Parts: structure tokens; sequence; C-alpha cells
RNA sequence: AACGCAGCUAGCUGCGAGAAUUAAUGUGAAUUGCAGGACACAUUGAUCAUCGACACUU
RNA sequence: CAAGUCCUUCUGAUCGAGGCCCAGCCCGUGGACGGUGUGAGGCCGGU
RNA sequence: UUGAAAAGAACUUUGAAGAGAGAG
């Protein structure tokens, strides 16, 4: 149950800043859980998705065991973009298809500057605890 | 008949005062009839009684092709890099001009060589004043074309220096070649698209340390070529699922294959350079004079062939764009603007000229070069 | 209230000749219909948000 | 700033259906809500 | 208020087309 008095809980609502976010807002939803190797190295559980970073279906029809990198982030459709995540158009030609960055497993960071900071931040408020 | 000096001068011709000229690679046409060969034509039935009907015609391609092959070695032979495109461009131009020995629309050059520049990928003639220095990390597709009374030979090849590329290479070239056995008479064009898709995505390209996939640039495609007419209307694919039109006998085709790692699609990007003029349209009214000026200058020298603004500068003709463009509107003549990929990506290109002679199928374009 | 401002732009929206935005701060790799342009991301920067500096046609 | 995308099974996809040593999967000062290819405390934002 | 996702119907054939018949 939430208690405070200034979050809301109210359907429209929720749904109408959701639909409707900033792209930096949007970013944030724009969240994907590491694999159990990358949670325990870095202590960290989610991690907003990233232009290139390498990534496993878990859920859909392209839900396998193989690894791809992200190639794509298209916040306004909250959907990302892998190489071999494709199928079959009319004519001939192979377009991507867009998956919810939440039904996907990240196993390989794009480790950078900022980056190697949001990771070690995230996981020094874990020894707080 | 005398001999060819180091430096190509001597007209084609002039080797050949038979008037036969050297074939092409003579080769059956595939074995496409539901197994059964097509090694039943080389006999000399009527099939090579009818071929000896058009035989004048076929040696004026073989001369054409003669002459690619001895300009494009003695490109070979200097280029280098550190030296821009326009005086390239030039020379390759003038011993052309040379060695076909050109003399109004009888003979000459067919359309402007294109120097195509990394991720550019066909139709870019440097204009006046275009300084651009060639580099040692560069990849160049030299397309040029020579012509004997209309009989239009096109041939492209990629020229680089950096030996990182030699892999994205081999691989548009078995893409062509296998482009060049697959095609045949009686023969839909969607199966050789098929063909050069199924050979030429099977590679795979290491270049700075970032892996790539080559794929076919799906925008571009092969031609069918006609009298003074580069492209008579038949478009041969380099992807899957085209037309279903088939190659008959006594035609002639022109099987180009291209190869990016980028998005396999092509844009205009920089200034417009080749322009030709519509075979289909006749007469459209003109009320400018420089522009109906400019119009009969380049149909008594240009004719239907392809030609760039150096070829009008070369002609002493400035001021010119103006009515070019007004020429481009009214749609006599169509322009050709540089067909580029993504910054970064790298194109390759290789081009042959392939003849469909009644008892077999010479590639008159072919060489020891490639 | 009027009139203008987008590479392709009519309406809506935003903006004011610095005209679908400038500066600064936070954030941190996109925008997206297409193309182009980007993008060491600190020898410091796309986008978005904030907004205290600047500017704001009749 | 907590904890299942564990196993078997329904599906076009599932958040669905069973099971989860110790009387009972894991967290719970968190079982409000929303999103995610049904219906989700434990996939994600949050709470 | 299509569809989870345009995957918005390649290609062949009749018609000048709108429209069809196959196919996907
Ligand atoms: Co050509």
């Amino acid at each position: 149950m939430k208690f405070n008095p200034f979050v809301t809980s109210d359907r429209s609502k929720n749904r109408k800043r959701h639909f409707n976010a900033p792209s930096h807002i949007r970013r944030k939803i724009m969240s994907s859980p590491l694999s159990k190797e990358l949670r325990q190295k870095y202590n960290v559980r989610s991690m907003p998705i990233r232009k290139d970073d390498e990534v496993q279906v878990v859920r859909g029809h392209y839900k396998g065991q193989q690894i791809g990198k992200v190639v794509q982030v298209y916040r306004k459709k909250y959907v990302i973009y892998i190489e071999r995540v494709q199928r079959e158009k009319a004519n001939g030609t192979t377009v991507h298809v867009g998956i919810h960055p939440s039904k996907v497993v990240i196993t390989r960071l794009k480790l950078d500057k900022d980056r190697k900071k949001i990771l070690e931040r995230k996981a020094k408020s874990r020894q707080v605890g | 008949p005398k001999v060819q000096t180091d430096p190509p001068s001597v007209p084609i011709c002039d080797l050949y005062p038979n008037g036969v000229f050297p074939k092409g690679q003579e080769c059956e046409y595939p074995p496409t009839q539901d197994g059964r060969t097509a090694a039943w034509r080389t006999t000399s039935e009527e099939k090579k009684a009818l071929d000896q009907a058009s035989e004048e015609i076929w040696n004026d391609f073989r001369e054409a092709a003669e002459a690619h092959r001895q300009v494009r070695k003695y490109v070979m032979s200097w280029i280098k890099p550190g030296m821009t495109m326009i005086e390239i461009c030039e020379k390759l131009e003038d011993c052309s001009r040379k060695l076909i020995k050109e003399n109004g629309l009888n003979a000459g050059l067919a359309f402007p060589t294109g120097c195509s520049l990394n991720n550019c990928a066909a139709h870019y003639t440097p204009n006046a004043g275009d300084t651009t220095v060639l580099q040692y990390d560069d990849i160049c597709k030299i397309d040029f074309g020579t012509h004997i009374s209309g009989r239009i030979i096109d041939c492209a090849f990629t020229v680089t220096f950096n030996p990182k590329y030699d892999t994205l290479l081999k691989a548009v070239k078995d893409a062509t070649n296998t482009g060049i056995k697959c095609a045949g008479i009686d023969v839909r064009l969607c199966d050789v698209g098929e063909a050069i898709q199924e050979v030429m995505e099977s590679y795979e390209v290491e270049i700075d340390g970032k892996t790539y996939q080559v794929k076919p640039i799906r925008n571009l495609n092969g031609h069918s070529i006609g009298q003074y007419r580069i492209h008579a209307g038949k478009t041969v694919p380099i992807v899957k699922g085209g037309e279903a039109t088939r190659m008959e006998e006594g035609e002639v085709y022109a099987i180009e294959t291209f190869g990016s790692t980028g998005k396999g699609v092509v844009h205009d990007d920089m200034e417009c350079s080749h322009y030709m003029k519509n075979f289909d349209v006749g007469h459209v009214p003109i009320r400018l004079p420089r522009t109906k000026h400019l119009l009969n200058v380049i149909n008594e020298n240009f004719g239907t062939l392809a030609f760039c603004r150096r070829w009008l500068d070369r002609l002493g003709e400035s001021k010119y764009l103006m009515a070019l463009k007004n020429l481009c509107d009214l749609g006599i003549v169509d322009p050709y603007p540089p067909l580029c990929d993504i910054k970064g990506s790298y194109t390759a290109q290789f081009e042959h000229t392939i003849l469909l002679r009644p008892t077999c199928k010479e590639v008159v374009s072919r060489g020891d070069d490639y």
C-alpha cells in the first residue's frame, strides 16, 4: 500500500505520464535487467539500456540463447533493435523487430566513463543496507 | 599491323587492321534446362549461321572492350595516392580518346569516368575546382565506358591501397563472377538476383577492429545496353524478390554488383555531375535562347550518351548549368547525382558487359586483371 | 490581436529576424517520417528537462 | 536503494495452470499503481 | 478503436484504370 499523499495511484494519471514522457525520463523506463554474472559482479539488478550492449531475448517468438547487440534505441516506440531480431518483408527486404527492454537480459555492458560511475554508485548503495 | 607503345597511344584499329578484334571469354550457357546442358548450340547449325549474321556488330564490342582493357591497365600502371582525381580523370579520358580515336559519335567515350570514394557508390566525377587529394586509406570505383558506333561496353573495378579491404574486394568480385556465370538465355532476372545475394552475403569483413557483414546495395542493379542507349529498359537485380522477366538471344547486359559495409541503400549526397538526355522524349519546346543553344550543342556532341560538366567546360561552354537544369525540368536531360551510403561506410563495385551469342555467352569485358 | 520562423511543413504546437530556438545548470548517447548533420561522451557532450543570463517584429 | 523471468506445462505471444527441503520458492517497514505480445509482489519504473 | 508487431499484401495474370483472379 502506498502512503505518500503526493504520489497518485490513478490509472489514467499514471498512463498519461508514461505515454507522454520526455526522452531523458524515457531512458529510465528504458531499463533492462543484467544477467546473473553481471548482477553478482556489479551488485546491480537493473540498468538503463544503451545503444551498444550485448542483449539476449528471453520472451516472445524470438526468445532464445543467442547473444546480440543493440543497434537502435527507439525511445518514441519504447522498443530497441538487435541484429538477428528480424523478419522477412513481403518485397524481399529485411526489417528489425522492436523488442521491449524489459523482456531482455544484458549480457555485457558498454563499459564507459559515465557507465563505470553508474554501476559503482548503485553498487555502493547495496552495502548501505 | 604495328604494336602498342609503352604509354598507350596507338589506336586499337591500327593494332588490328584486318578488322577482326580479340574475342572475349566464350562460355557455354548454364545447364538450367533441368540438368540438360546447353552444349548443343555450339555446333555450326543455323544457330551459328544467324550468329554470323550479326558478326560485324560484335567486332565493335570486341574493339571497345580491348580499348577498355588497355586503358584500365594503363590506369593501374600509374595510379597512386596523393594525386587528385581531376588529373586522374583527364589522363584516363585522354588515353581512352587516343586509343579509341574518337570522331564525333562514330567512336568515343560512352559516359563520364566515375571515380567514387569511400561511402560514395556511383555517378561521381570531380567538377571544375574540385580539390580532393587521394589518400592511402581510400577505396575508389573506376567506372568508365567506351563505344564504337554506339556499341557501348560498360566495365568497372575497384582500386585499393590499404590491404585491409581485400576481403571486401574478393567478396564483391566473387558476387560479380557468380552473377556472370548464372546469367544466360531464357533465365529470369530474379534468379540472377537470388544467386548474387546468396553468394555475396556469405562473407565477413574485419575493418579497423570492427566486424561488419557485407550486403548488396539493394538500390542499384545491372542494366541492359542498347544502340547508343546505355539503359535499354531491363534491370537485372542484385537482391532477392525481383521481376520475372527473361533474357533473350541477341541482347547485351551489364552485370553490375555493389557491396557495402553500411545500410545497403544509397541516396543523393553531393553535387550532380552526370547527365543524360532521354532516349524516349521527343520534341519539347524551349523558351530560352541559351537553353536551346546548349540543347543543340549537347545533342550534336553527346547525342543520347551520358555527359558531365567537365566535358562541357572542355568544349569551351560556360555559364551553362542554368540551361542545364532548365533542360532537366523540361525533361530532356535527366540528372544522375552521386549515390552515397552512410558516412564511414565503404563500397566496392565490379562490372562486366556480357554478350548473348546464339551459340555461347561471351563476356567481352573480361581481362587478365579481372 | 496580426504577421512571420523548420532541409523537406498545411493545421496543431513552440518560437520572434539570435524566430519548432541562444546561453547556463542538471542529465548523459540520441532525434526520427525521410535524408543529412551529429556523436574522444573529460584535453568535456547528442537528446531531454530545468531555467536565474541574453534576446523578444507590428 | 528487496525479491523467480527457477522447473514442467497453455498460447501467436503470455503476466495463465501445477511444483517449489524446513508447514510450507524469495523479499516484504516494499502484496498501491502503470508499462511490458492475456491476467505480474519478485521483468522494468516505482511502492 | 487495424494488428502483439506493418509483418500494410513480393511476384504471376485480365483490364487504360478503378477494379479483380491466383499467391503471400
Ligand atoms: Co552501369
